[PDB]
RNA sequence: AAUCCCGUGAACCAUCGAGUCUUUGAACGCAAGUUGCGCCCGAAGCCAUGGCCGAGGGCACGUCUGCCUGGGCGUCACG
RNA sequence: GUCGAUCCUAAGGGUCGGGGGAACCCCGACAGAUAGCGCGUCGCGCGUACUCCGAAAGGGAAUCGGGUUAAAAUUCCU
RNA sequence: GCGACCCCAGGUCAGGCGGGAUUACCCGCUGAGUUUAAGCAUAUCAAUAAGCGGAGGAAAAGAAACUUACAAGGAUUCCCCUAGUAACGGCGAGCGAACCGGGAACAGCCCAGCCUUAGAAUCGGGCGGCUCCGUCGUCCGAAUUGUAGUCUGGAGAAGCGU
């Protein structure tokens, strides 16, 4: 097993790599990075607790006779939604997704609709925000009017 | 640092077996108890002249008892030491136990109590 | 909706940026064993498609095949027969790679169903696909009205009697009409079937 | 004067030990005068000791199962012994709730568009 | 020979046992067509085979 | 055979739902022209936490779900 | 317990993984995270893919007289 | 060094699944020659026997990428007929279906993909309760590389009102 993974490694850089998967390697900087994850985590989605913890307080409140929510879009299937719709204003991509072409041809949707994306390193890390596992690719539909300058 | 040029897996934890639930309801019975062993003793005249001679008493027991469960049968049943046991298998496919007492014992006392003699 | 898009990019196998991604896998499968389980299918849009859903229970085995025909098993190639039965090479095996691909799948995997498979990567000496499985008897399978159906004694082992989409091919039942009426309800049957003599009470 | 069975299902667990000792015991001696030559009176009783032994061990054996069941009863997991035989096959089957269980368009259908009774006029 | 296996002497010791004729009160039985023990075998006319 | 007869009841009776079910065998600790060669748990009993004794049971392979313990710069992030 | 089997390995046999094979099967430690062992008291050290089968003439822990049965003994008795 | 993820390894870890047997019928593969041709090699025997696998009370097939050319039929299977026919064949020996028509039976359907995003609404497991082939609560997981709903061309989505 370890040396099947070197061998991929190797492999990889040894062979010509076609512009639309060498587009995946020139990620966002490092110093611009922390400012956009941090940003992120300000609009972290609601864990499993907290969302329980908000369905009780509903549930009081009907018995005894509300603000759109601003948090981040996860999910490759939603994304696109999004993307194709003009409702996404930054798309940010994982490069190290496998298969690849899951996304490999998300950078040209969004150029074709004019909507700003940027590919940073660790889908893990993309994951984590929204407490998964690891995620494709993340997108801020909207972002708070405290914080429109910033961003 | 690796000082081996040979990979050796590590040493990983293992843990004992905790079922929750027996996968039998209860142990079985003992099948080869006391009676089971000791079937009965042998009365021909070849086996008799060896109670006096040689104070030894002859026995056909159970195919599977080993002489260490033997001696502890004779033992519960009749209450008797034994010096040493000697076994063999019949040319009929049965298993005979020539079973020496103790000088402390009697095999001529023992073989009236059971009620060969 | 995604998965229009990745099914679009493998219709294009000739362009370069599928033909590098299906090189390097190629190098990667030829180093592992004929048979590995994999956490994920590689063509997840294709899976979907053939019945693979993302939930505990259904599991991916890529499988690799040798390529080329089928040499007859006889010792120095000899045939004790007329000429006509005299050939060795040039003999095609009657079902099809894909086909074997789910058999050896089905038979190392005895405790699971074979539902489809699909054809991922291929060199000059190998051919892969990945065939999905289902553990039958995980109550996730057994409590799903679209999947339980395969849990039923009557779907034991559908590869081997070519019950599967490869299967239907080789058989002939992939097309009905004037082209294909002979491979229904089987060949066999067909046969049996014209070759009875009925001989009635009252002829 | 013979063993009643229904008699020792009334008897505690010791009892019925005590009671199997003492019929191998005398089974042991009935063994001895089969070889040393006894009366046939006498070898005619090993086949009604034989059957009390039986008696006496069918009727532990089926105290301690019947226990162990209700040991084990509303318990999600049982020893494979006491759970039920019936066949293989059957065992596999998916039960009768599953085997009925059908999509949500199939559930509206049985609802909105059921078979209608209905009769045509002679 | 005296070298012989376990398996094997057990089942030298059961055809030792079949070899015996039938009891006598066999005959006797009511609808009995049971003549002598048909299976008889002497060490010296037919081998065990085994 | 004071086994059993106005009856918790005979039967080489019928029937089946309780219960027993040795060694093997797909045969599963390893083997086998061997009742051969291993390891683990352990009621009861018993000698002063330990020791002996021991009924009975366990230890195949492939595989699914979950879990525990780990390996590799495979991809990262922070010191 | 003392004679043998049992233990050891020989020519060889049967196999894991891997590679073949529609499959029955073929090759047989050759495509591999070996088996574990040792010393402390769970930790350190070591660690080259079989703890398998294969000899009643090969290798190999230990029994000798005297006596005893209609029939057994370097096995029973002393 | 501490963490996340990825891939892989070990486990007598918790709970499951698989192997084998049977032959009348059924499904897949593999596959002869005797024989016939008055010889014989294509052919025929035969898409058969033998061989290797896999099921069930039936199996298989099945809701048209069909038949047809008509004034049109309408999933599959089966019987009669089509028919010893069209066709195939050292056009020799031989071989040989199908549609229409008449009957037996009759049944239709489920997914994949654009479409929750004001909320993964889905599922499994541990534990507990209950009216226990299930259901409810709670906890831990699976899952966004997509569970559940909606849709399947016969349609359908959306809007409008009967
Ligand atoms: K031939
Ligand atoms: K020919
Ligand atoms: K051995
Ligand atoms: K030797
Ligand atoms: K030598
Ligand atoms: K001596
Ligand atoms: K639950
Ligand atoms: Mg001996
Ligand atoms: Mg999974
Ligand atoms: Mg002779
Ligand atoms: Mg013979
Ligand atoms: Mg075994
Ligand atoms: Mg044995
Ligand atoms: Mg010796
Ligand atoms: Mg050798
Ligand atoms: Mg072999
Ligand atoms: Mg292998
Ligand atoms: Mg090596
Ligand atoms: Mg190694
Ligand atoms: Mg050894
Ligand atoms: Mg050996
Ligand atoms: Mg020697
Ligand atoms: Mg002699
Ligand atoms: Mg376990
Ligand atoms: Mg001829
Ligand atoms: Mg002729
Ligand atoms: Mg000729
Ligand atoms: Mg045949
Ligand atoms: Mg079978
Ligand atoms: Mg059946
Ligand atoms: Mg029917
Ligand atoms: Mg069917
Ligand atoms: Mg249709
Ligand atoms: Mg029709
Ligand atoms: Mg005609
Ligand atoms: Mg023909
Ligand atoms: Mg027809
Ligand atoms: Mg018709
Ligand atoms: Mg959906
Ligand atoms: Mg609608
Ligand atoms: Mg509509």
């Amino acid at each position: 097993n370890v040396t099947l993974q070197r061998k991929k490694r190797i492999l990889k850089m040894r062979l010509k790599v076609p512009p639309a998967l060498n587009q995946f390697t020139k990620t966002l900087d490092k110093n611009l990075a922390t400012t956009l994850f941090k940003m992120l985590l300000k609009y972290r989605p609601e864990d499993k607790a907290a969302k329980k913890e908000r369905l009780v307080k509903r549930a009081q409140a009907e018995a005894e006779g509300t603000k759109k929510p601003i948090i981040v879009k996860y999910g490759l299937k939603h994304i696109t939604y999004l993307i194709e719709q003009n409702k996404a204003q930054l798309v940010v991509i994982a490069h190290d997704v496998d298969p690849i072409e899951l996304v490999v041809w998300l950078p040209a949707l969004c150029r074709k609709m004019e909507i700003p994306y940027c590919i940073v390193k660790g889908k893990a890390r993309l994951g984590s925000i929204v407490h998964k596992k690891t995620a494709s690719a993340l997108c801020l539909t909207t972002v708070k009017n405290e914080d429109k300058m910033e961003f | 640092i690796r000082t081996k040029v040979t990979f050796h897996r590590p040493k990983t934890l293992k843990k004992d077996r905790s079922p929750k639930y027996p996968r039998v309801s209860a142990p079985g019975r003992n099948r080869l108890d006391q009676y089971a062993i000791l079937k009965y003793p042998l009365t021909t005249e070849s086996a008799m002249k060896k109670i006096e001679d040689n104070n030894t008493l002859v026995f056909i027991v159970d195919i599977k008892a080993d002489k260490k469960k033997i001696k502890d049968a004779v033992k519960k049943m009749y209450d008797i030491q034994i010096k040493k046991v000697n076994t063999l298998i019949r040319p009929d496919g049965t298993k005979k136990a020539y079973v020496r007492l103790t000088p402390d014992y009697d095999a001529l006392d023992v073989a009236n109590k059971i009620g060969i003699i | 909706g995604a998965y229009t898009y990745v099914s679009e990019l493998w219709r294009k196998k000739q362009s370069d940026v599928m033909r590098f991604l299906q090189r390097v896998r190629c190098w990667e499968y030829r180093q592992l064993p004929s048979i590995v389980r994999v956490t994920r299918p590689t063509r997840p849009d294709k899976a979907r498609r053939l019945g693979y859903k993302a939930k505990q229970g259904y599991v991916v085995y890529r499988v690799r095949v040798k390529r080329g025909g089928r040499k007859r098993p006889v010792s120095k190639g000899i045939v004790y027969g007329k000429p006509t039965n005299q050939g060795v090479t040039q003999l095609k095996f009657q079902r099809s790679k894909r086909s074997v691909a789910e058999e050896r799948a089905g038979r190392k995997l005895g405790g699971l169903k074979v539902l489809n498979s699909y054809w991922i990567n291929e060199d000059s000496t190998y051919k892969y696909f990945e065939v999905i499985l289902v553990d039958q008897a995980h109550a996730a399978i057994r409590n799903d009205p679209r999947i339980n159906w395969i849990c039923n004694p009557v779907h034991k082992h559908r590869e081997l009697r070519g019950l599967t989409s490869a299967g239907k091919k080789y058989r002939g039942l992939r097309g009905r009409g004037h082209l294909h009426h002979k491979a229904r309800p089987s060949r066999r049957a067909t046969w049996k079937r014209n070759q009875t003599l009925s001989l009635r009470r009252y002829r | 004067a013979r063993i009643k069975v229904h008699e020792l299902r009334n008897k505690s667990k010791t009892e019925l030990l005590a009671q199997l000792k003492d019929l191998k015991a005398e089974l042991a001696l009935l063994r001895v005068a089969k070889v040393t030559g006894g009366a046939p009176n006498k070898l005619s009783k090993i086949k009604v000791v034989r059957l009390s032994i039986a008696q006496v061990l069918t009727v532990i054996s089926q105290k301690q199962k019947a226990a162990l069941r209700e040991v084990y009863k509303n318990k999600k997991y049982l020893p494979l012994d006491l759970r039920p035989k019936k066949t293989r096959a059957i065992r596999k089957r998916l039960t009768k709730h599953q085997s009925s269980l059908k999509t949500e368009r199939e559930k509206k259908k049985e609802m909105y568009f059921p078979l209608r009774k209905y009769a045509i006029k002679v | 020979p005296s070298h012989k296996s376990f398996m094997i002497k057990k089942k030298l010791a059961k055809k030792q046992r079949q070899n015996r004729p039938i009891p006598y009160w066999i005959r006797m039985r009511t609808d009995n067509t049971i003549r002598y023990n048909a299976k008889r075998r002497h060490w010296r006319r037919t081998k065990l085979g085994f």
